[PDB]
């Protein structure tokens, strides 16, 4: 198995490169991304992947966390964040434009027809828009 | 070793990566810019992760303003003084009016953001595609299973 890419991720949350991740470094990265964590919340997040009680997180613990998430669980919390990211204007609905714009990004060249089928099968209500409930249903099972 | 020469030198090699004097650079082009830079302000060649961490704002589409790059490179080497923050604001007004070309004032995206969006997007396309394969597989086997029973 290849850990080649997980190092880039570890580097992102390590500002000083001291080989560990504190609350403060993690909080810094979250805030820049658009989310406010409470101080207590940052602590619990740190604890879950904190094997050796240290209070910070080096590549071993980080690697284990990545391995745990390696299974494509596709949890609702993970999905919720994606919705937050794609819902550019924050109105609680993802318009076609928003999602269609995401296709241009590098991850995969979803064809326009493929994207249209994504919208067709997700928009139950029938109003040209994905809300959170439809988006979750589309991505669950 | 910050000096007088470095600032003219930053503004010089801007013409190398932007002869057209657009004052904007495609994000992909940026990594090489900072590699081929003056010694104090230079960032080592493996610099994609740093650029991501810098959060330089990008205007549509994927265009970063001359100043943002500049001040971010200096305040990397140098401390984040209040005067610089004020100085850039004054400079911003001078540059815009000065520019003959006209564009909207605000950019809605930054590199950190962009990297999360690319990550989150991959996760969704990867999941969507896998979900599809499963449906097809299930449909084929079931069809064969019923047909065989018949
Ligand atoms: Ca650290
Ligand atoms: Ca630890
Ligand atoms: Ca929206
Ligand atoms: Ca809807």
């Amino acid at each position: 198995e290849q850990i080649a890419e997980f190092k880039e991720a570890f580097s992102l949350f390590d500002k000083d490169g001291d080989g560990t991740i504190t609350t403060k470094e993690l909080g810094t990265v979250m805030r820049s991304l658009g989310q406010n964590p409470t101080e207590a919340e940052l602590q619990d997040m740190i604890n879950e992947v904190d094997a050796d009680g240290n209070g910070t997180i080096d590549f071993p613990e980080f690697l284990t966390m990545m391995a745990r998430k390696m299974k494509d669980t596709d949890s609702e919390e993970e999905i919720r964040e994606a919705f937050r990211v794609f819902d550019k204007d924050g109105n609680g609905y993802i318009s076609a434009a928003e999602l269609r714009h995401v296709m241009t990004n590098l991850g995969e060249k979803l064809t326009d027809e493929e994207v249209d089928e994504m919208i067709r099968e997700a928009d139950i209500d029938g109003d040209g828009q994905v809300n959170y409930e439809e988006f979750v249903q589309m991505m669950t099972a | 070793p910050l000096g007088e020469d470095d600032f003219e030198m930053f503004y010089e090699t801007w013409e190398k990566f932007d002869p057209d004097a657009t004052q904007f650079i495609a994000y992909s082009r940026l990594s090489d810019f900072v590699d081929t830079l003056q010694e104090p302000l230079r960032i080592a060649k493996p610099n994609k992760i740093k650029l991501i961490t810098l959060d330089l704002p990008m205007v549509p589409g994927d265009k970063i303003h001359c100043l943002d790059i500049l001040f971010a490179l200096t305040k990397e080497v140098l401390g984040d003084s209040g005067e610089m923050d004020a100085l850039k604001q004054t400079m911003e007004e001078k540059f815009m009016a000065a520019n003959p070309s006209k564009v909207s004032y605000e950019p809605i995206t930054t590199t950190l953001k962009r990297k999360h969006e690319e990550v989150c997007a991959i996760k969704i396309q990867r999941a969507y595609r896998r979900h599809l394969l499963q449906r097809s597989m299930k449909q084929a086997s079931y069809m064969y299973l019923t047909r065989a029973a018949a």
